[PDB]
């Protein structure tokens, strides 16, 4: 989920800002990644 | 000498661009256009018609706002003024103390000029209730914040110190540690058990985050 | 002469590096429970594996 | 200086005659110097505006030249050089 | 009389202009100057960098001086050969800075921290931690791995 700061949720915008950064990062980007290289696949039968 | 002089005025100039910039990211209220003029403005302002610029007249006050005197319940406005000769010494020293004294507020700042000696470290820290700075005109000219490594540095108030602590359940201090006296430290002018948050980025994952408390 | 060198670097290195570990608070920390950083490289994976 | 006395052929070195005198005399042997002492050791470009230097010149013509200095927000310096005698010149 | 400075600073031994990148051109500085030849103007300040990091700590300090030593250790261990990878790194930097001021390896550095009197007499010491502790009555703990 999200943590903004101490002991409160964020909402809606700081998710592409980001100024708070707790950890995991490593995680979400990791899925990101991942799922846009599968969409690069598929982006690519979509031309062929 | 009008070409030395000229590098001397410049110097001050984004010298004052410096110490301006600096009092906002505390939380103090200005503008950007406070801290954005050209050369047009400040020759008129603090320089004379003569063509030699001024000392004394350069001193300004600022307040904070909104949220700063709401995360930080304790702070209100200060008072800043410059210096006149290279020799320090009591001399102007006083009746600053006697500024500070009626008019109260928080921290009197004040650039230098050349030289520092004992005698103005008569009493530099005592005004119980608060204290003064000490930065030399030299030393400043661009803000080491925004050079090149330097990443930025979040303070926090003493809600988000207790809670950090209720993360990782720990006891106080421990944590990494930051110097005071530290050209970074004295910058932002952390007290005593003052943790300040600090995003870094060097690659592997990218953008990663460090606490680090200052002793 | 390099055979005699290789010994001295790599054991004072040791000797301070000596004790250290990862907790299961995944905070890597010493021996006086002191915590040097909260995660290993930013990240937590290990270049063995 | 480096000097030497004819005869004992020491050295010469400066004493501070009475009154307003400045001598030399060697060592431990009778003599006096006078003298004055002395020793030493070892194009397309064109503008147009008023050219300062003048001789017969008061030129015309003019050369410029553009590169930015010092900081950012600090003005442009330019170059200028004249037809006649090539003399550089510099101002912001 | 032929030797006083008339201009510039009392540091540098000499310096170079050398071609920078593809086309490009900037210089390079050998000195302990750093921020005075930054203040210096008619250059950009904004980025630059420094060797010897202890004096890197006297002007930006801790961080960008972590930052800095472990971008040089890299950078010269990744010319010879092989690779050190870049976890094994970070830590090593961190160890050293993250007390707030540069020190350490070395057995006038290595006292910093470690309050265990046995294994800084181990690694290098004889008499003086031995008569030291005794003296202020140090207490400690048994701890460590060594
Ligand atoms: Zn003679």
């Amino acid at each position: 989920v999200r943590y903004d700061n101490s002991g409160c949720l964020v909402k809606r915008e700081d998710l592409n800002k980001a100024e708070y950064v707790d950890q995991y990062d490593a995680e979400r980007d990791f899925y990101h990644s991942l799922r846009e290289y599968i969409n690069g696949k598929a982006t690519a039968l979509a031309n062929l | 000498m009008d070409q030395e002089n000229e590098r001397n005025i410049s110097r001050l100039w984004r010298a004052f661009r410096t110490v301006k910039e600096m009092v906002k990211d505390r939380g103090y209220f200005i503008t950007q256009e406070e801290v954005e003029l050209p050369l047009e403005d400040f020759k008129a302002k603090y320089c004379d018609s003569m063509g030699r610029p001024q000392r004394k007249m350069m001193s300004f006050q600022a307040n904070p706002t909104e949220e700063s005197i709401s995360k930080f319940p304790d702070m209100g406005s200060l008072w800043v003024e410059f210096c006149d000769e290279p020799s320090v010494g009591v001399k102007t020293m006083k009746t600053f103390v006697i500024h500070i004294q009626e008019k109260n507020f928080q921290t009197g700042i004040f650039v230098y000029q050349n030289n520092i000696t004992p005698s103005a470290m008569k009493l530099v820290p005592s005004i119980p209730p608060a204290t003064i700075e000490t930065f030399n005109e030299a030393a400043l000219v661009v803000n080491i914040t925004h050079h090149e490594l330097v990443p930025k540095h979040i303070r926090l108030s003493s809600d988000e110190k207790r809670e950090l602590l209720k993360r990782y359940r720990l006891k106080e201090s421990q944590l990494p540690r930051i110097q005071r006296a530290d050209p970074v430290a004295l910058y932002l002018g952390l007290k005593r058990g003052e943790v300040v948050k600090i995003i870094r980025k060097s690659e592997t994952s990218g953008r990663y985050a460090s606490y680090r408390i200052c002793m | 002469v390099k055979t005699a060198e290789t010994g001295y670097m790599s054991r004072r290195l040791m000797k301070s590096l000596e004790d250290l570990s990862c907790q299961y608070d995944n905070t890597v920390r010493t021996s006086a429970n002191g915590i040097v950083q909260f995660t290993y490289g930013g990240d937590g994976l290990d270049p063995l594996e | 200086m480096l000097s030497f006395c004819p005869s004992c052929n020491n050295m010469l070195l400066i004493t501070s005659g009475d009154s307003g005198v400045y001598t030399l005399a060697c060592r431990s042997c009778p003599y006096e110097f006078p003298i004055e002492g002395i020793e030493i050791y070892d194009n397309v470009d064109q503008t147009k505006t008023q050219c300062p230097n003048y001789d017969t010149c008061g030129g015309e013509s003019a050369y410029f030249f553009q590169l930015q200095i010092r900081s950012a927000d600090e003005p442009m310096t330019t170059f200028y050089k004249c037809v006649n005698c090539g003399h550089r010149w510099k101002e912001n | 009389l032929p030797d006083v400075v008339v201009k510039g600073l009392p540091d540098i031994s000499r310096a170079v202009i050398n071609i920078r990148d593809d086309g490009k051109r900037e210089l390079l500085v050998e000195g302990y100057g750093l921020r005075d030849v930054m203040c210096t103007d008619g250059v950009i300040g904004s980025r630059t960098t420094t060797n010897h990091v202890l004096e890197v700590f006297s002007v930006l300090g801790i961080e960008a001086a972590r930052y800095s030593i472990i971008r040089e250790i890299n950078y010269t261990m990744s010319n010879h050969g092989m690779s050190v990878d870049p976890r094994h790194i970070q830590l090593l930097g961190d160890v050293m800075t993250y007390k707030g001021e540069v020190l350490g390896i070395t057995r006038f550095g290595l006292s910093k921290m470690r309050d265990s009197v046995l294994q800084l007499a181990s690694f290098e010491k004889t008499t003086d931690h031995l008569f030291d502790a005794a003296f202020y009555m140090k207490k400690d703990a048994v701890e460590g791995v060594s």
